[PDB]
């Protein structure tokens, strides 16, 4: 696909800062290296359900002013292009796939099968967790929903599983041309506060960390690198100064388009003609 | 005394913010330090 990667850092990183800082436990693991009152202060501030300050995410550029006591700007870097395939041909395809999907569900008796129901039609089934089917088990996908031979299974009747999977859009037939580019996103913690600044660095890094094993940057956005800035004031002539360090990250991803064929061949046929020259 | 009332609006990547400076003149006999505190309780400013 085309992609975006500020706009997914900013999905990623939102959801998961939220759900450390609402975790004291974690926080007091990640800054278990600083200083004693720093940690403590850190977590007494921004941290906890309780807390009574925020930290926030942004891209760079708004209009209004900014939470400048906690802030994670999100900047948009530089890319090339990497790596080619022979006649741009990314890969192929005989039916037209979306994203990649993990749900829970539940299995259910029906006429003597037990199914799943996916939310969406299966345009591939990647794995049903935890299970390796024999073939007497004779499973089956069909529309948006797996199916599995009741017989010798009855004791898995309500059985709860994750179905990893991915969408279909359509039944067609194409090329996936497109090419590979490295991308760098920069994010900076600014606060007022030196020690502020070097708690948000420390809880970025595990933020991003965590983020190498989620779905989105395994099938994209592969290969993240990591690069570190000084701490240096960013706006120097306010009342006081703002600081904060830079990280770069870099991705390696894929940009491509479904190039879809509608030329088909159902039946060739043959013919003898005859020359009398 | 203040003279030179100046907001110095500022517009950054970072967002928007005021750097605005004034000169003040003191009364007599009096010995105002670094980074001392002003607020005008008559002056209102407004903002968004």
């Amino acid at each position: 696909a085309i992609t975006s990667v500020d706009s997914y850092l900013l999905s990623e990183i939102k959801p998961r800062l939220n759900t450390v800082l609402e975790n004291c436990y974690i926080i007091d693991e990640v800054l278990k290296d600083f200083d004693y009152q720093t940690r403590e202060s850190f977590k007494e501030a921004f941290c906890g359900k309780n807390a009574q300050h925020e930290v926030t995410v942004g891209f760079n550029f708004p209009k209004f002013k900014n939470n400048y006591e906690a802030h994670y700007l999100i900047q948009l870097g530089q890319g090339q292009e990497t790596k080619n395939s022979l006649g741009s041909i990314q890969s192929s395809y005989f039916e037209a796939t979306g994203d990649t999907l993990v749900e829970s569900s539940t299995a259910i008796r029906e006429d003597d099968k037990l199914v799943f129901t996916v939310s969406k039609p299966i345009g591939e089934l990647i794995k049903v967790e935890d299970i390796e089917f024999a073939k007497y088990d004779n499973l089956q996908v069909e529309g948006n929903k797996v199916s599995f031979k009741y017989q010798t299974n009855e004791d898995y009747e309500n059985y709860n599983a994750n179905i990893i999977f991915t969408e279909k859009k359509n039944d067609s037939k194409g090329l996936v041309k497109g090419f590979t580019v490295e991308e760098q996103v920069t994010v900076v913690g600014l606060s007022f506060n030196v020690d502020v600044a070097r708690c948000l660095d420390a809880v970025l890094k595990m933020i991003l960390i965590s983020m190498r094993d989620s779905i989105e940057e395994q099938q994209t956005f592969q290969l993240q690198n990591l690069s570190f800035g000084d701490i240096a004031p960013i706006i120097e002539d306010g009342d006081s100064m703002i600081f904060g360090r830079p990280t770069i990250i870099k991705y390696t991803s894929s940009l491509d388009l479904d190039y879809t064929i509608t030329q088909d061949i159902n039946k060739l046929t043959f013919k003898e003609r005859k020359d009398w020259k | 005394a203040i003279q030179s009332q100046e907001k110095g609006t500022n517009q950054l990547d970072i967002g928007i913010l005021d750097t605005g400076t004034a000169i003040g003149t003191t009364q007599l006999e009096k010995r105002i330090s670094y980074r001392d505190r002003f607020t005008v309780p008559e002056v209102l400013m407004p903002q968004q």
